[PDB]
């Protein structure tokens, strides 16, 4: 049971990192392959791990181009029993917890988020968890303890408006790679890249904002709502939320295509990666002048608007830059 | 064809940029609900940074560390105008870390009116891994949160560099417009003939 | 507060581009038919630069002047990927001419499989003002036609110098995807320690 | 009679310069303050002078922010008397001359391409003209030199396809400024970038593409020819004619920002500059990428489409580095 993560990353890739690592999967390719922008109104939960995967499974949506699919539990009961029967079919559950209840998190009794972490072995009184998060903590913790973090009620937090008053309701994500992977050649990289870049040019429909113009919509829809409103509020607690894991996939993926320059010595992948790179770095602007306007009342309209405007003209220079990536490898 | 270059002697500006600290990113144990590193109240241990006025080394290159007062410690970026001595420089060194990695833009004023835009990477505060190939500045054994030490986290400050290129007297820089960034230290690299040895 | 630096005497290293040349942007007396520095069929006269491979220093600077042929003085520039030797470099140094004034990207390519896209600013060949604080390279006192020497119009080439922030290990550059861009030379200059003066 | 041009600058800029400064005014404020986009199909003459100017005057729309006024004159006859007679009216005749007729031009019996001079002085046997184009000239060149010029048929030269076909027909604009300049202070020139950011962002009404909009959809119209064909090769001759003046304006207007700048310490302005600069700059991918294609079958529609995106995206980031620049001096 490998700890997995990176600096722009989420317990989401983490936790679903280990499960591919214990199967003998390649990270990086898996969870580095797809790279897309979906907002949902009204989808959004309070979680670190919120990410909208309809009609896809969770895992199913974060490796959008392998056999890989999650499935969703609330175990019923007060005990593990449910946990132990999965660990001994060879499943790895990945358990909703919150810090608060978690002795090794800087959280514990101090701040309330919704979290998930690896469950890889448990006895008759101790859960042993792996959790790659700062500051990363694999082994033993009480039984009880587990049993706090996986049945917290997790209620609203004044210190955490993000990830509380989300009950971590003793859910837990079972994954499984239902066929081969791929083969990753180049030919598998420039269909990856070409599907990603038509993704994310397709015109939206009503409902859902993707892609480029769903980016466009959805900041346009932020920047217009007044700073202090409860409105404006709201919606910049889902902005924080929903671009932690949009954030982490467009760091991931420019690794993914870092990795495959170095390969194959195609440079167009490097320039392609940096292109990715740029737009992880624009959500930083984006997500940290709303954070800071939520939490603080760092009220800085022409701020976030600029760095709405940088993250949209980096998305376009990014997906001019995959095409002559794709062709370099096509 | 390698041939060698020769040996210069530059000079260090240590830019005084104590009138611009807007931000506390740095608390000692008794004013830990000050630590406005990041949204959620994080800051950088004092016991592992430098003493206020001091000057140091990183890498080779000197900086002097910031005279705090209670309400700052560093700059979080607000596109500042910060007036450097004139001269033709080389290179721009910072000691920064950023909310998550980030890239931005410094601008360079010249006496002409030409102002250039600079790229700059600031990478993460939060155990970070260099994403622009800067030096490590410091790299401590805690990190400060608004009631408690945190034993066994590391929080980051990087050394990163920005190139000057124009051939022209710089009158000033801009920092970045945005509130991710945190600049603790700004040193100039003045311009220094390297040719073909003799 | 001011302190005195030193920096090692850094390698320079002279790119052989003879491969790469695609374009005829100089000519003499006997084939002014064959100039294609512009549209135009202009052409800087070859009297007024360096014999083909020569060693010379532009403000201390040192490039091998092409091995020109029937079909190439130049690379026209169309994001040729040139490999340099791999090392840590500070500076690619050009000498380059633009068909109007034009800026583009250099990108630097690290063996890590990082890429950073390092903007370079090339002024006029046709009388040119500086626009990015470049040197003069070469000001020509006449400028070749399709059919005649023309006197008294300057053909101008300049010294650029692109900045290579990250520390790592760089394998090769591509140059700009731009046909009004013209490169005659290209040299790197590796990274050399600095420090405070002993 | 002051020579006046810039590396980005035609005979249209510099004439203008020339006839402004004999009036004791600022060319840099005059001519630079004004920046747009326009574009009507079916307007463009074969002239390096070319500017569309309707429903305004020629050096009207030139200064567009100054009471600066041309009229276009022909002279009748085989003679320059009505030279004569706009010079003891104390007028610079700005003449309508082929380079091919004149001694001291490069075309010189070489290449037919319609430019224009300043006529300074007349005697019984001589005309003195200034023309500040590279390689620049002032002073007297014989009448029959200068007839010739204003005569020329400039007939349709396959060694210039852009700037020949245009008859000099003895064309001459009389300028005036006909009340005294705006004085140029800081709310002015604010008011003057408001105005040219407004106009930039302005949807068009009809056929003649204007400002960002226009720009977008007159690439968009260019990169659709078939390269090689009748149709892209009128369009890349009309490219190459009117954004020679369009990139001239570009230039002058960073330049005429660069001034305020330093006069006024406000780094936005400086900035801005170079925003406007980067604008200036884009236009050279666009129009030499066009030119060889048009002139030397380099056909690369990969180029000039990467090119004409590049400009759009760059006049956006001007737009809004201009309207920081505004504030800044409002
Ligand atoms: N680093 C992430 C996540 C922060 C966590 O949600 C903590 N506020 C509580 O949990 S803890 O155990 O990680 O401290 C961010 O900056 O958003
Ligand atoms: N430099 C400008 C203008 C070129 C001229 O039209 C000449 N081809 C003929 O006139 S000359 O007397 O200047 O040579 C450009 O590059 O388009
Ligand atoms: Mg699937
Ligand atoms: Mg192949
Ligand atoms: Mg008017």
């Amino acid at each position: 049971v490998e700890l997995w993560t990176r600096d722009l990353g989420s317990c989401l890739h983490g936790t679903l990192a280990t499960a591919l690592i214990r199967d003998g999967h390649d990270p990086v390719t898996v969870l580095g392959a797809p790279w897309e922008f979906r907002r949902r109104p009204g989808a959004w939960s309070s979680e670190e791990y919120f990410f909208f995967a309809e009609p896809d499974s969770l895992a199913g949506r974060l490796a959008l181009y392998h056999p890989f699919e999650s499935t969703w539990h609330r175990s019923d009961g007060d005990g593990v029993d449910d946990l132990r029967e999965a660990l001994a079919a060879g499943v790895l559950p990945i358990a909703a917890v919150d810090n608060f209840h978690l002795p090794f998190r800087p959280a514990f009794h101090d701040v309330h988020a919704a979290h998930l972490l690896v469950v890889y072995r448990i006895t008759e009184t101790e859960v042993y968890v792996s959790d790659a998060q700062p500051p990363a903590f694999q082994g033993a913790i009480p039984l009880a303890d587990f049993l706090a973090s996986w049945g917290s009620l997790n209620p609203p937090d004044d210190a955490d408006v993000f990830f509380s008053a989300s009950p971590s309701g003793r859910r837990w994500l079972r994954t499984r790679m239902t066929g081969p992977v791929p083969e990753p050649d180049r030919h598998w990289v420039g269909r990856v890249i070409r599907e990603n870049v038509a993704r994310y040019r397709q015109e939206p429909p009503a409902d859902t904002q993707t892609g480029l113009p769903g980016l466009r919509r959805y900041l346009d829809e932020l920047c217009a709502l007044t700073p202090g409103t409860n409105a404006a509020s709201e919606a910049l607690s889902e902005l924080y939320v929903i671009s932690w894991n949009i954030q982490a996939q467009s760091g991931l993926h420019a690794e993914f295509l870092r990795a495959h320059s170095v390969k194959w010595r195609i440079p167009e992948l490097a320039e392609a990666a940096a292109g990715v790179d740029a737009v992880a770095h624009g959500w930083t602007g984006v997500r940290m002048t709303g954070a800071h306007s939520r939490v603080w009342q760092r009220h800085r309209p022409a701020e976030l608007r600029g760095h709405a405007t940088a993250l949209v003209r980096r998305l376009e220079a990014a997906l001019d830059l995959l095409e002559l990536a794709a062709d370099a490898v096509s | 064809l390698t041939l060698p270059g020769t040996a210069s002697a530059p000079e260090f500006r240590l830019i005084d940029i104590d009138g611009l600290l807007n931000n506390r990113a740095t608390t000692d144990v008794r004013d830990l609900g000050s630590g406005r590193l990041n949204a959620w109240g994080n800051s950088f241990p004092a016991a592992e940074l430098p003493a206020p006025g001091s000057l140091i080394t990183v890498a080779g290159i000197p900086f002097t560390w910031a005279n705090a007062h209670a309400r700052g410690d560093n700059i979080r970026c607000e596109g500042q105008v910060v007036d450097i001595p004139p001269g033709q420089y080389d290179w721009i060194y910072l000691l920064a870390a950023s909310e998550r990695r980030s890239e931005d833009t410094i601008w360079a004023h010249y006496d002409d009116g030409h102002a250039d835009p600079l790229r700059v990477g600031i990478s993460d505060f939060l155990d970070g891994t260099p994403a622009f190939g800067e030096l490590s500045a410091f790299r401590t054994s805690r990190m400060h949160y608004p009631h408690h030490v945190q034993e066994g986290l590391p929080t980051t400050m990087w050394l990163t560099r920005v190139g000057m290129p124009r051939h022209g007297v710089a009158r000033s820089l801009r920092l970045p417009r945005s509130v991710a960034m945190h600049v603790f230290a700004l040193t100039l690299r003045t311009a220094a003939a390297v040719r073909l040895a003799e």
